[PDB]
């Protein structure tokens, strides 16, 4: 399933740049 | 993909000229002294002027900031302090206190009463441009960095600068303890805010969906409830925004649980989640209404056609009629009786703060210069 875990990632890039 | 973030007014203070007379002695203490004048001057003008960007504002701060510096910290003991702490009284409004105002005398007062001003003013940039209905992709991503610089300015201020106050904050003023950590906890909440809203636009899995609204909803229960000790005459206005978009938040966690729960062929259990969905945004409904009858500080809104606020009301009857139709010729599942309780999971950090620091104490102030103020009158 876990799909949930590699979308995670794509927010705490776009959140953790500024 | 507007928000609405709810304003309380900026502090405002007396205009402070650093003028000593006879104390300052000399054409080095005398420049140091407009320097400061200035500068404060400057920052001021800034929290109103409306060309003001991030940049400006920490430009002019630090520029402020480095020089009232030389009034707190000593040169060379870190153990001492300036022994001009007390030369100068500052004077302040504060947030749910309207034009009533407090002063004090103590350099520190002023430290953290104008940093309180610096973050505020962040807050105001970043609800400023979520509400553009043309806002772009990067003035967003600026909303969710303007809210958490402010979260830890905030938290700065707190946590290593208000325990110095010789005088404690009144229950209610913005130099308290138990105020400035609501502030800390909304920005959190509303940051998180933005981020949700690309993770949906971006079609993430609902189940970090669901999860991370129920995450905003909840800060937002916590900043509702750490005022709640405050008078109920000031603070009401404030707490009923915050107690809006918790209940506005939990039914977006209960609207994409739904997907989960269908998705896991639970649908039964999904039409029940969507069920739940729309009582808590009817009662978020209902609190906005409120808010726009209920009076206190910022200007009066009524909040209900936000682009945000019809959006959930939208994805929750779609999502809630998809249930039912497969319910209908596909699962003919039982609609259970209690609504879903929700996971509940660890923070997930996307929410953290940016550590402040003020800037060190400006090159400015030297032993020399220093030197020529006091001198005993």
């Amino acid at each position: 399933k876990e799909e949930e875990d590699d979308d995670m990632k794509e927010l705490e890039n776009w959140a953790g740049s500024m | 993909d507007t928000h609405w973030f709810h304003r309380n007014p900026l502090k405002a203070t007396a205009p402070v000229s650093f003028n000593y007379y006879g104390v300052v002695t000399g054409p080095s203490a005398s420049k140091i002294c407009n320097d400061l004048r200035s500068s404060r001057a400057r920052l001021l003008e800034l929290f109103t002027d409306l060309s003001c960007n991030p940049e400006m504002m920490k430009n002019a701060a630090d520029s402020y900031f480095s020089l009232l510096q030389g009034f707190i910290n000593s040169l060379d003991e870190s153990t001492q302090e300036s022994k001009l702490r007390y030369i100068q009284n500052f004077k302040w409004t504060d947030t749910l206190q309207g034009q009533v105002p407090s002063a004090q005398q103590d350099a520190v007062f002023e430290l953290i009463s104008m940093g309180f001003n610096v973050a505020l003013w962040y807050t105001k940039y970043a609800s400023r441009l979520a509400g553009k209905e043309n806002i772009t992709e990067d003035e967003a991503k600026e909303v969710h960095r303007s809210l958490k610089i402010a979260a830890g300015i905030f938290k700065h201020l707190k946590e290593s600068h208000l325990p110095k106050l010789i005088t404690p904050a009144e229950k209610g003023r913005d130099l308290e303890s138990r105020l400035i950590e609501a502030y800390v906890i909304q920005c959190q909440a509303e940051a998180q805010e933005v981020t949700i809203a690309r993770a949906i636009e971006l079609k993430h899995a609902p189940g970090l969906i669901a999860a991370l609204a129920y995450e905003t909803a909840n800060f937002y229960q916590k900043a509702d409830h750490t005022l709640s000790s405050l008078e109920p005459a000031y603070s009401a206005k404030w707490r009923k925004y915050l107690h809006l978009k918790m209940c506005f938040y939990t039914a977006y966690a209960y609207c994409y649980h739904g997907e989960t729960l269908l998705a896991s062929d639970k649908c039964g259990e999904a039409i029940r989640s969507l069920q739940e969905a729309e009582k808590l945004y009817a009662k978020a409904e209902a609190l906005c209404k409120e808010y726009g009858e209920t009076k206190g500080p910022g200007p009066t809104v009524k909040p209900s056609g936000h682009l945000f606020f019809r959006k959930l009301g939208n994805l929750v009857k779609n999502t809630l009629e998809k249930c039912q139709r497969e319910n209908g010729f596909i699962y003919f599942q039982k609609i259970p009786t209690e609504a879903p309780q929700l996971e509940l999971k660890a923070n997930y950090g996307l929410v953290e703060p940016i550590p402040f620091e003020f800037p060190p104490t400006s090159v400015q102030w030297t032993p020399e210069t220093l030197a020529a103020f006091d001198l005993t009158k």
